[PDB]
């Protein structure tokens, strides 16, 4: 057994939606991917879940940012400051 | 409630009917039998996937 890099999967992108502080994101899979993220607070407040059914989902980000794990896709990082004038 | 039919020998008025409810909503998807009384988008908007 050898460290080969499989051609590997990637899983489609997704659809970013501003809200206020707010992601929301309808996304739409091929395969079960196993989204997950990272609130950078030192609170953490991290989710998984699987996704092979299509979904629109939310996470409350939070004024310093958090993180956006579409699959093996990279990860995504966003700043929601405020956006309630 | 104006319209006669002189077919056959009878003239006849029929309605207009008191009960308005037509069962399509004011937006519809149809699909080659089944009708789908749904809010489609718009032309011209439709999100990705949706």
């Amino acid at each position: 057994p050898v460290k080969a890099k499989c051609i590997a999967t990637l899983a489609p992108e997704p659809l970013v939606e501003h809200k206020h502080r707010t992601l929301i994101l309808h996304l739409h899979p091929d395969h079960p991917t196993l989204l997950t993220t990272r609130s950078l607070g030192s609170d953490a407040n991290p989710t998984r879940q699987w996704i092979e059914r299509p979904t629109t989902v939310n996470f409350t980000v939070t004024g310093e940012g958090l993180e956006y794990t579409w699959g093996n896709h990279p990860p995504k990082r966003v700043w929601a400051q405020e956006s309630g004038e | 409630g104006e319209t006669p039919a002189k077919i056959g020998d009878a003239k006849l008025i029929i309605g207009p009917l008191s009960s308005a409810w037509s069962p399509f909503d004011n937006k519809v998807v149809v699909y080659g039998h089944e009708v789908y009384n749904y809010d489609f988008p718009e032309y011209g908007t439709g999100k990705a996937g949706s």
